[PDB]
């Protein structure tokens, strides 16, 4: 897996039920959220860690056709079969980083 | 929000 690129991001999912976001893996605060992709079947995936105590907070899979929602320069979000999830991004220039690294991996799928 | 923040 090779990293195409880095943001600090909190990263949120929906709980549809209360209608709240809530912070991934229950813990809130800033992540490091990567896209990496897997060359031998071109996959892409999204990992995300906890900055201070390194909690794996999210690692899901980015489907060919995914429509990826730019909420604003600094939330960004998207939606699977299971949940939906938010990316409040510690800066614009993150969120440039991140949205660029998406796009392209939702251009070669 | 602030409060889910
Ligand atoms: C507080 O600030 C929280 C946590 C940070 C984050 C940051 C910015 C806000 C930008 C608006 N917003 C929302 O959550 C908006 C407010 C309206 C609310 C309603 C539905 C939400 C939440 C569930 C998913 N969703 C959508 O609007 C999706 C968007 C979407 C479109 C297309 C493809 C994928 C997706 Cl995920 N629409 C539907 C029908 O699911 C939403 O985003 N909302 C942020 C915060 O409040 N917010």
């Amino acid at each position: 897996e090779q990293s195409i690129c880095q943001a600090r991001a909190a990263v949120m999912v929906y709980d549809d039920a209360n209608k709240k976001w809530v912070p991934a893996g229950g813990s809130t605060g800033f992540s490091r959220v990567h896209i990496y992709h897997h060359t031998g079947n071109n996959t892409f995936r999204v990992v995300g860690r906890k900055i201070q105590d390194h909690q794996v907070v999210i690692n899901c899979a980015i489907p060919k056709g995914l429509k990826y929602n730019q909420a604003t320069q600094t939330f960004h979000q998207w939606r699977d079969a299971r949940q939906v999830y938010g990316l409040n991004f510690g800066s614009k220039e993150d969120a440039n980083v991140f949205a660029s690294a998406m796009m392209h991996a939702l251009e070669v799928l | 929000t602030e409060d889910e923040l």
